[PDB]
RNA sequence: ACCAAACCGAUGCAAACUCCGAAUACCCAGAAGUGCCGAGCAUGGGAGACACACGGCGGGUGCUAACGUCCGUCGUGAAAAGGGAAACAACCCAGACCGCCAGCUAAGGUCCCAAAGUUGUGGUUAAGUGGUAAACGAUGUGGGAAGGCUUAGACAGCUA
RNA sequence: CCUAAAGAGUAACGGAGGAGUACGAAGGUGCGCUCAGACCGGUCGGAAAUCGGUCGCAGAGUAUAAAGGCAAAAGCGCGC
RNA sequence: CAACGGAUAAAAGGUACUCCGGGGAUAACAGGCUGAUACCGCCCAAGAGUUCAUAUCGACGGCGGUGUUUGGCACCUCGA
RNA sequence: GCUUGACGAUCAUAGAGCGUUGGAACCACCUGAUCCCUUCCCGAACUCAGAAGUGAAACGACGCAUCGCCGAUGGUAGUGUGGGGUCUCCCCAUGUGAGAGUAGGUCAUCGUCAAGC
């Protein structure tokens, strides 16, 4: 399943990166977390970018396993190239049983065609945002959250303290006094 | 201890920078080769004029 | 065309650097303003400029609060 | 077309163009995405040009955005004239694209209706582009 | 059911914006060696010159047009022959005191014109591509990572 | 002020603005004090006059363009 | 004395009736470089064509070619 | 060493916000305006004479990261020298290396003197 090998890095810089991409199919990464000093190292290209297209990459915790070393780790952040649009670099983050974690999760929409605004009033839906940004001990950890729009009529708005998350979950940015939209309901075009 | 230098490209057209290093290790002509110490100050000249030089060691 | 014009430079800036020695009435920065204050040694004339008052070597500290940049002359 | 309601300057150095867009080459608001993959500039005509031809192919629900916006007034001299004497005066407005630079947007509509209509766009446009997703990250 | 300052969040741009911020380059001091035997400075005798050109890098102007024009900084020509780029001031290699029917190399080259590999190993091209060219178009051909169907009968054909 | 390439300097019939003054106090000194703006309450004003309170930190001011400065305020007032 | 290092205290024009010394250091003709413009092709396809995008055309936009017009420059020729 | 004052060092990892707490001394509020001194009016502020009351306000001490402020590692951008390309822009070798963001820290640390134990 979620499961990658990765070697350890001892050559750094500009220059040594460059033919890691260039000469050998390999990604610069980088673990870092916990209770440790973190360490550098590299992976397939080819081995990463298939695990991505899982829908739960980045909201899964992972089994890395550097050299004959298995631990626990997240995915934090990830650097693409801007045109061609392949990764170019990771970092990883160390997970630990008790230790509140910060990562991105996506949503989930259902039931959009049952939504009151739109068989009776005839209006479109929007999705301000598709993914929310929680904190939570790793035991608890989603990999989606889920919201419904069944009971949504005509120019009514979604905010992060309408959708509701499993127990345990915290939503980051409700704490921080400011419910941003998710969803709406509104007119046609033409 | 010491170092040999040999000088296997032309001085003609470089940067009078490069030429102040060429000629700060005591050399004159092409193929030409000189006894230097192994000292941090004369690394310097050798290093920046690498792509003029030939250090055998 | 209406725009060809401006005046003549001015030739302000640092002049004595960061250790060097000083003699007294030495100036060390032409100034519009005071971008640097005058430390221990340091007079100010009514065009901001800064010069020595006594002989040692420029110092140059960022220090106080207001994060401001002082010019001062030590001994040697 | 586009352009500033009012500017601090009339005029601009020609400047130059360099660099990839590590700035807003995500799909920041829609779903699908145009993004140029080589380096130009868009003159405000081939913008409007492209969004027209974009919108009417959906021409059911959707919603459109754009990316660019032409701040940069360029001159041109008149015919027939020496040079010197001046710069010239402002003849229309441009936008600086650099490689991996989203363009448009759209969301609520099939993968398939935003590949044929944004095809329809890049037939106006005076660079190369490509056909983009949305990820997390 | 129109418009809506302001505020909150997301998201771009700036030669005459900056919460930030290099590499280099500039000053200063102390040191080893080299310097053609000097390099620096001062004071006097004699000048010439004050129409520059191209190439690279950083810019304004022009159309990021011109063997265009105007600046900064290097190199060459001017005032530099020799070899190479077919011929070709300014490009690359290299700085000619004289002589030799001696040798080694640089850039560039080794089938013939014409000096030197019809050299060796593994592949690609069929277009004289090599030996001029863009959006766009195409069952050309080689390589790679993956997919939708299908011996419970997949796709093309035939027998009603 | 930009061009001007983070020391100085640097051209174009390049891009933008000002000057050919003012002040016997608008100078010296000692002492003393902080603006703009917002909100609430308050008679004719009501968005804005004078007033009281809270927040505010320079978004004000500087004789005059722009740039660089200004808490020991270089801003404001008074006596000599 | 602003033509702001200020020729004198004191100064405007015509020459197709013209003249001399010079310059391709500098224009007009032709040549050269360039190709904004010009001309000729191609890409997209809203639309016109009773219906039907491409029989015939083709908006808004894009990419080239030729030196072929109007230009830009001032490299050759002012002892023709 | 424990508490309070005065003067410094250093200028947010030191600030802001919220809460608890301090009166024996010190300090602060406090009483009055006769006497020095004062208000472009007012003992409000400055000043004088004080010892009835309080720690309310102010100030200090102590806790908390919500904000503010610091902030790695790695990667990316740029860049000196030499060399290349399909040369408006890039790549290679070598040296250098941000800004932003991420993990994460922070409710400071000192010096001299005088008073209470
Ligand atoms: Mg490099
Ligand atoms: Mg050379
Ligand atoms: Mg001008
Ligand atoms: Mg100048
Ligand atoms: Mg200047
Ligand atoms: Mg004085
Ligand atoms: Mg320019
Ligand atoms: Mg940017
Ligand atoms: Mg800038
Ligand atoms: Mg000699
Ligand atoms: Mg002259
Ligand atoms: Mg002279
Ligand atoms: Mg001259
Ligand atoms: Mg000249
Ligand atoms: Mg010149
Ligand atoms: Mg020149
Ligand atoms: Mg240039
Ligand atoms: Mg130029
Ligand atoms: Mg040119
Ligand atoms: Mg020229
Ligand atoms: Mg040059
Ligand atoms: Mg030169
Ligand atoms: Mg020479
Ligand atoms: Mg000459
Ligand atoms: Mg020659
Ligand atoms: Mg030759
Ligand atoms: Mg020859
Ligand atoms: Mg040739
Ligand atoms: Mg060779
Ligand atoms: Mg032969
Ligand atoms: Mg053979
Ligand atoms: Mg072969
Ligand atoms: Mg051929
Ligand atoms: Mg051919
Ligand atoms: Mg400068
Ligand atoms: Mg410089
Ligand atoms: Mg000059
Ligand atoms: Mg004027
Ligand atoms: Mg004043
Ligand atoms: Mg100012
Ligand atoms: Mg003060
Ligand atoms: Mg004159
Ligand atoms: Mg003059
Ligand atoms: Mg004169
Ligand atoms: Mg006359
Ligand atoms: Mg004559
Ligand atoms: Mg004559
Ligand atoms: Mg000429
Ligand atoms: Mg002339
Ligand atoms: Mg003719
Ligand atoms: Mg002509
Ligand atoms: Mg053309
Ligand atoms: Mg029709
Ligand atoms: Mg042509
Ligand atoms: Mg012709
Ligand atoms: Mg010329
Ligand atoms: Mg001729
Ligand atoms: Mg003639
Ligand atoms: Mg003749
Ligand atoms: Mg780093
Ligand atoms: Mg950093
Ligand atoms: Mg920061």
């Amino acid at each position: 399943d979620f499961i990658l090998n990765a070697q350890v890095r001892s050559d750094l810089g500009k220059g040594a990166s460059r033919r890691l991409r260039r000469n050998a199919g390999l990604v610069p990464a980088v673990v870092y977390g916990g209770d440790k000093e973190p360490q550098s190292v590299t992976l397939e290209l080819r081995e990463i970018a298939k695990l991505l297209e899982n829908e739960a990459a980045f909201s899964h915790v992972i089994a890395l396993n550097v050299g004959g070393a298995k631990e626990t780790v997240l995915i934090k952040a990830l650097q693409r190239h801007p045109a061609k649009g392949f990764v170019m670099h990771a970092d990883f983050l160390r997970v630990v049983a008790d230790h509140k974690l910060t990562a991105h999760v996506p949503l989930h929409f259902i039931n959009e065609e049952v939504a009151v605004g739109v068989k009776q009033a005839g209006g479109e839906i929007s999705h301000t945002i598709s993914e929310v940004e929680v904190s939570c001990l790793p035991k608890d950890l989603p990999e989606f959250i889920e919201v419904d729009m069944a009971k949504v009529e005509l120019g009514q708005i979604v905010h992060l303290s309408d959708l509701k998350a499993p127990k345990g979950v915290e939503l980051v940015q409700l704490a921080h006094g400011n419910d941003l939209a998710v969803a709406n309901i509104h007119a046609s075009r033409v | 201890a010491t170092v040999k230098v040999t000088l296997v490209k032309s001085l003609n057209g470089r940067l009078a920078n490069h030429k102040a290093c060429v000629k700060g290790l005591g050399l004159r002509r092409i193929n030409h080769t000189v006894e230097v110490q192994d000292t941090p100050e004369n690394r310097g000249m050798i290093n920046k004029a690498y792509y003029l030089l030939r250090v055998e060691g | 065309t209406r725009n060809g014009r401006d005046s003549e430079s001015k030739r302000l800036g640092v002049k004595l650097f960061g250790g060097q020695a000083v003699k007294a009435g030495n100036i060390l920065v032409r100034q519009r303003g005071t971008k640097f204050h005058a430390g221990y040694g340091v007079g100010l004339g009514k065009d901001h400029t800064l010069f020595a008052k006594v002989d040692g070597v420029v110092k140059f500290e960022t220090k106080g609060a207001f994060g401001r940049k002082y010019v001062s002359i030590v001994a040697a | 077309m586009l352009q500033p309601k009012r500017t601090k300057f009339r005029k601009q150095m020609t400047g130059h163009n360099r660099g990839l867009a590590h700035r807003g080459s995500k799909v920041s608001f829609g779903e699908y995405a145009l993004k140029a993959t080589s380096r130009g500039r868009l003159t405000a005509r081939q913008i409007e040009s492209a969004r027209r031809a974009l919108t009417r192919h959906v021409k059911r629900g959707g919603k459109i955005w754009i990316r660019v916006f032409p701040d940069k007034p360029v001159t041109k001299k008149p015919l027939e004239v020496r040079m010197g004497k001046g710069k010239g005066g402002v003849e229309y407005w441009v936008a600086q694209i650099q490689p991996g630079k989203v363009l448009y947007e759209i969301e609520g509509v099939s993968e398939e209706l935003a590949r044929e209509a944004f095809a329809l766009a890049a037939a106006k446009l005076p660079l190369a582009t490509s056909f983009v997703k949305r990820t997390v990250m």
